[PDB]
């Protein structure tokens, strides 16, 4: 799973 | 823990950087930059933030024992940002 900040 | 850049980076008038991470100690993976969308302060940055980089420390913070969603609440943590920039050492 990839976060975008 | 050599070859070592130290990224710093002033985040947009919505509090965001730009770029996206994936990987953590949950998912045993090692935490990466996945994207580094255009015109953003991961971007503009100089050194500049790249996709693939290994985050190393964030604010000075050792990430390796560390969930995902940890790693994601250290970068939102805001009150941890030196003269108000994210500090980020890598490794590209």
């Amino acid at each position: 799973i990839e976060s975008d900040v | 823990h050599d070859n070592l850049v130290l990224i710093r980076m002033k985040p947009d008038e919505n509090g965001r950087f730009g770029f996206n991470v994936k990987g953590g100690y949950d998912q045993k993976m090692p935490v990466i930059v996945s994207r580094v969308a255009p015109g953003t302060p991961a971007d503009l940055c100089v050194p500049r933030l790249n996709e693939g980089d290994q985050v190393v420390l964030i604010n000075g913070r050792d990430i390796a024992e560390h969930t995902h969603d940890q790693v994601v609440l250290f970068i939102k943590a805001s009150c941890e940002r030196h003269s108000g920039e994210l500090m980020l050492l890598v490794r590209p």
